[PDB]
């Protein structure tokens, strides 16, 4: 979902 | 080996501090912390672990447990013997090119490593709640908020997680 | 920092070392004694962070155990990080001669009431690593108790939690 | 039991  | 420390905290009117306790190996450890309550002012957080309330050892009690002794608990001052997120590990990731360290992330939770990453070479887990981010604590954030911090960061990313 | 390790193979080709993926990181799960891994100080816990230059994270148990089983040449170069999960707890024992918790098969399974292990904060679902700096993994229990009973008031140990 | 007591 959220790529860091 | 890493030293306990006494908080005293003062009730409200309902006899509360702010807290929310966790029954995790038979220790107790914070849960959640009320912003701007006096848990918060004795700068206790998420993960860090509550040897004895008023002197009672909190061995194998059960959160409810826990709770209630806080809520049964005589006097207007409580005191607590506090051991520092005993888990807590750091990791420091460099950005690469295209501004990320190296992994996926949702409900402030570490779920994969991209392959190739400074992430990777660092040997950063799964299952592992991201605590702060560059000194700041991302504890009861949107993981909205969490991607704000990591964008507007320097390259250098340092980041407190434990095993969830 | 992690610290770099250079095995060098038996013949026969093994180096005495069993390793486990934990959430998406690779660890050291058993060493043998008189083994390549011994020799360069790997213990259970221990977390490798890369083999001959490629990184383990995401990588299985039965890949680990792949990569060095096919290893090619006599060298086998490692990156390690030392037990990232280790924990370390000092108990004194009372007059029974108790620190205060029972174990089976090298784990804590309850903490006494009353005890210094309860005072401590010592915690159920780990594993007993050393005592008194004092390997303990592969022992039996009663190896492990007689240990405890030949340290001194003051016992030290060495947790992890199970995986 | 096969409990040991520490």
């Amino acid at each position: 979902e959220f790529y860091a | 080996a890493m030293d306990p420390r006494e908080v005293i905290l003062c009730k409200d009117q309902d006899g509360k501090i702010g807290l929310r306790l966790k029954s995790i190996d038979n220790g107790i450890f914070v849960q959640l912390v009320q912003a701007n309550s006096p848990a918060s002012l004795v700068g206790l957080r998420f993960g860090d672990q509550v040897l004895q309330i008023n002197g009672e050892n909190c061995a194998g009690w059960s959160s409810d447990k826990a709770h209630k002794v806080l809520k049964q608990a005589f006097g207007e001052k409580i005191t607590m013997t506090i051991r520092d997120r005993p888990f807590e590990r750091t990791i420091t990731m460099h950005k690469d090119s295209t501004g990320h360290v190296g992994f996926i992330f949702k409900n402030g939770k570490i779920t994969s490593i991209v392959k190739d990453s400074s992430a990777a070479r660092n040997g950063l887990l799964t299952e592992h709640n991201i605590c702060e981010i560059n000194g700041q604590n991302v504890i009861g954030l949107k993981d909205s908020q969490i991607a704000d911090i990591l964008s507007t960061s320097g390259t250098v990313v340092t980041i407190t997680i434990m095993p969830a």
